[PDB]
C-alpha cells in the first residue's frame, strides 16, 4: 500500500 | 413435579439412612391431581384447534352454506361449553367424553360442507 | 492484509486529489501527507479484517449456544423418561414379587 | 372485436425512429400529431420531426411535416388554437409550430436558460379555459413551468417539485383530471404517483401514492362522463409488468393487472366507455380491458405482425378507433367493434358496483397477507 | 465520542493541514476536506463497531462456556441414572426368578 | 469532526 505513492513521488527523481 | 422430585430425593437417601429401623418400604403415589391436569391438557387440545380453526372460518369465509358453517361452529362450541368440563367425576367425565365425539362430528360435517 | 474494494476506492480518490495538488503546485505539497495519511489508510485495512473475523466467530458461537441448548434440553426431558419408567418397573414389579412371596410363604 | 383498420408510415422521415407521443386534435377529430426520436442513421436529418396524419383522406403522405434540431419527444396539439402545435424535446426547448406558417422551422422556442427547462421535456399540456389557458411542460428534473401561448420567451410561473428534505422527483408522466386546473397528479421515475397543485398555499407536491417497484411510464385519469361521478380515479403504468388502478381517496393501489410478460408503456382511459382502457406492451400487444367484464383477463388482445416494441397508445375523442406507436416507427390504428367501445345505460352503475366490490377483495387480499 | 487513536493522527494531518494552508494559499485542501472527514469518519465508525462486537463477544462466549459445562454435567447424570436402572433392572429380576424356582420346588 | 477542519478553513478567510 505504501508502494503506490511512494512511487507517485519517484516520478520525476 | 421439581419440588416433588427434590423430596423424593431426600425420602430415598433418608430411607437407605434408616434400613434397620424399617422392613417394609414401597413407593406407591397416586396424586389426586394427575386426572386433572390431563383434564387441562385435553382441554388445551381442544381449544387450541377450535381457535385456529375458528379465527381461520370467520377470516375469510366471508351463500347460505357459509352461513350454516359458521353457525355449526358456533353451536359446536356451545355444545361443549354447556358441558361442564372441570368434573374430575365419572359422570363429567363421561360427559366430556360425549361433548367431544358431538363436537368432532359436527366438526367433520362442516369440513366435508366446505 | 488483502486490501478491499472501498479502501482501494478511497485511496484511489486520496491518489487523485494528491496527483492535482502535485501538479498545480509543486512537489512539496505531498512530502510530509503522505505518510500521514498511508498509515490511517493501514489502519482501515487492519480494521476491517479485524471486524471480519469478529463476525465469523460471533455467528459460529452463536449457533453452537443454540446447540448447546437444545441438546441440554432434549437430554433433560430423556433422562425424566429414564426417571419415570424406573419408578413405574420398580413399584409394578414390588407388588408382583410381594404378592408372589405371600403365596410362597403361605 | 379488434380489427386492423389502417397503417401509417412515412419512408424519408419516419423510418428507423421510435414514436413517443400522439394526440388527437379536439376541433379536427380526423387528426393525429407524432413525435419521434434521432435517427442515429442519418445526422445530417433532423432529429426531432413532427408528423401529422390524417383519416378522411386515403393518402398514404402526412398532411404536414415539422422538425427540429434537437430530437422531440412530446408533441401535442394546441385546445383552443387549431393552428398551433406544442412540442417538447431532448434539450428542453418547448417549440411551436405553425400549419399557417410556410417554414418547417419551430416559429417560435423557450430559451435555455436556468428559468426554464434545461433537462428533457416529456410532458406538455394546455389546460384553461377559452378566454384563459396556459401551457403546462415538466421536465425530468422536477421543474414545471407555466407559459402563455402568444409569448414565449419568458416562463409565467416557475417552481420545482420536492419532496423528502427538497428532493427532487423525476416526472416521466403527468395526466390532468377533467373539470380541473389546479390539481393535477404525475408519474415518476422514481415509482412513486405523486398529487401536485398548480397554485396556492401547498403549490407543489402533495402526497405519496406508494405501490410500484419500477419507472413509470404513463398514467391519465378518468374522463368518462356520465350520471355517477367516476373523476377521481386514475390508472398507471410502469415498468413492473403491471397496470395499476388509484384513487385519489386512497394512499394504496386498488388493483394490479398482472396479465403481462414484458414492459408497460402506457395506458389510457376510453373517453365515452367509463370501464374500459387500453395498455400496450414490449410484445406488440394492444390489450382490452373492460371492468365490468372481467378484471384478470384482457377483454381484446391483438398482436402486431413482426412483434416490435409498442411505446405509445391513444384513443379517439370518438372512442371507436384507437392508435399505437411501435419502436420502428410504423403508426398502426385499430377500430374496436360497438359491442365493446358502447357504453350502455347500466354501464356507469354497473362500475359503481365494480369499483366497490374490487376495494373489498383488495381488502381481502391485505388482511390475508397481514395475517 | 471520538477514539484517541484517531485523534492523534487527525493532530497530525492538522498541523499538516495548518502548513499547507500558511505555506502557499487557501485553496491547497479546498478539495480535501470531505475526503478527509469521510476517511477519518469511516475509521471512528467502523471502530464503534468493532467496540460493540468485542463486548458482545465477551458476553457469549461467557454464558457458552457456563452452557457447556452445565450440559456435561447433564451427560454425566443422565447415563449415570440409566446405568443405576439396568443395574436394578437386573438385579430385582435375578433374585425374582430365584424366587419362582424356589416357588417350583 | 466537520466543526473542527471547519475551524481549520474560516479561521482566518
Amino acid at each position: 500500500l505504501a508502494s503506490f505513492f511512494n512511487s507517485l513521488l519517484s516520478k520525476k527523481t | 413435579d421439581d419440588e416433588y422430585e427434590k423430596l423424593q430425593v431426600l425420602l430415598r437417601d433418608i430411607v437407605k439412612r434408616k434400613r434397620e429401623e424399617n422392613l417394609k418400604m414401597v413407593w406407591r403415589i397416586n396424586p389426586a391431581h394427575r386426572k386433572l391436569q390431563a383434564r387441562l391438557d385435553q382441554m388445551r387440545k381442544f381449544r387450541r384447534q377450535h381457535e385456529q380453526l375458528r379465527a381461520v372460518i370467520v377470516r375469510v369465509l366471508r351463500d347460505a352454506a357459509d352461513a350454516n358453517a359458521i353457525e355449526e361452529v358456533n353451536l359446536a362450541y356451545e355444545n361443549v361449553k354447556e358441558v361442564d368440563g372441570l368434573d374430575v367425576s365419572k359422570e363429567g367425565t363421561e360427559a366430556w367424553e360425549a361433548a367431544m365425539k358431538r363436537y368432532d362430528e359436527r366438526i367433520d360435517r362442516v369440513e366435508t360442507r366446505i | 492484509s488483502v486490501m478491499s474494494e472501498r479502501v482501494s476506492g478511497l485511496a484511489g480518490s486520496i491518489y487523485r486529489e494528491f496527483e492535482r495538488l502535485i501538479h498545480c503546485y509543486d512537489e512539496e505539497v505531498v512530502k510530509e501527507l503522505m505518510p500521514l495519511v498511508v498509515n490511517v489508510l493501514e489502519n482501515l485495512d487492519s480494521v476491517l479484517s479485524e471486524n471480519q473475523e469478529h463476525e465469523v466467530e460471533l455467528e459460529l458461537l452463536r449457533e453452537d449456544n443454540e446447540q448447546l441448548l437444545t441438546q441440554y434440553e432434549r437430554e433433560k426431558a430423556l433422562r425424566r423418561q429414564a426417571e419415570e419408567k424406573f419408578i413405574e418397573f420398580e413399584d409394578a414389579l414390588e407388588q408382583e414379587k410381594k404378592e408372589l412371596q405371600i403365596q410362597v410363604e403361605h | 372485436k379488434l380489427s386492423l383498420n389502417r397503417q401509417f408510415f412515412d419512408e424519408r422521415w419516419s423510418k428507423h425512429r421510435v414514436v413517443s407521443c400522439l394526440d388527437w386534435s379536439s376541433q379536427y377529430p380526423e387528426l393525429l400529431v407524432a413525435s419521434y426520436n434521432n435517427n442515429e442513421d442519418a445526422p445530417h436529418e433532423p432529429d426531432g420531426v413532427a408528423l401529422v396524419w390524417n383519416m378522411k383522406y386515403k393518402k398514404t403522405t402526412p398532411e404536414y411535416v415539422f422538425h427540429c434540431q434537437s430530437a422531440v419527444m412530446s408533441a401535442t396539439f394546441a385546445k383552443f388554437h387549431p393552428n398551433l402545435v406544442v412540442g417538447g424535446t431532448y434539450s428542453g426547448q418547448i417549440v411551436l409550430w405553425d400549419n399557417r406558417s410556410n417554414k418547417r422551422t419551430p416559429v417560435q422556442r423557450t430559451p435555455l436558460s436556468a428559468a426554464a427547462h434545461t433537462h428533457p421535456v416529456y410532458c406538455v399540456n394546455v389546460v384553461g379555459t377559452q378566454n384563459a389557458h396556459n401551457l403546462i411542460s415538466i421536465s425530468t428534473d422536477g421543474k414545471i413551468c407555466s407559459w402563455s401561448l402568444d409569448m414565449l420567451s419568458h416562463p409565467q410561473d416557475s417552481m420545482e417539485l420536492v419532496h423528502k428534505q427538497s428532493k427532487a422527483v423525476a416526472v416521466t408522466s403527468m395526466s390532468f383530471p377533467v373539470g380541473d386546473v389546479n390539481n393535477f397528479v404525475v408519474g415518476s421515475e422514481e415509482g412513486s404517483v405523486y398529487t401536485a397543485c398548480r397554485h396556492g398555499s401547498k403549490a407543489g407536491i402533495s402526497e405519496m401514492f406508494e405501490g410500484h417497484q419500477g419507472p413509470i411510464t404513463g398514467i391519465h385519469c378518468h374522463a368518462a362522463v356520465g350520471a355517477v361521478d367516476f373523476s377521481h380515479l386514475f390508472v398507471t403504468s410502469s415498468f413492473d409488468w403491471t397496470v395499476k388502478l388509484w384513487s385519489t381517496k386512497n394512499n394504496k393501489p386498488l388493483y394490479s393487472f398482472e396479465d403481462n410478460a414484458g414492459y408497460v408503456y402506457d395506458v389510457m382511459w376510453s373517453p365515452t366507455h367509463p370501464a374500459l382502457f387500453a395498455c400496450v406492451d414490449g410484445m406488440g400487444r394492444l390489450d382490452l380491458w373492460n371492468l365490468n367484464n372481467d378484471t384478470e383477463v384482457p377483454t381484446a388482445s391483438i398482436s402486431v405482425e413482426g412483434n416490435p416494441a409498442l411505446n405509445r397508445v391513444r384513443w379517439t375523442h370518438s372512442g371507436r378507433e384507437i392508435a399505437v406507436g411501435d419502436s420502428e416507427g410504423q403508426i398502426v390504428i385499430y377500430d374496436v367493434g360497438e359491442q365493446i367501445a358502447v357504453p350502455r345505460n347500466d354501464e356507469w352503475a354497473r362500475f359503481g358496483r365494480t369499483l366497490a366490490e374490487i376495494n373489498a377483495n383488495r381488502a381481502d387480499a391485505e388482511e390475508e397477507a397481514a395475517t
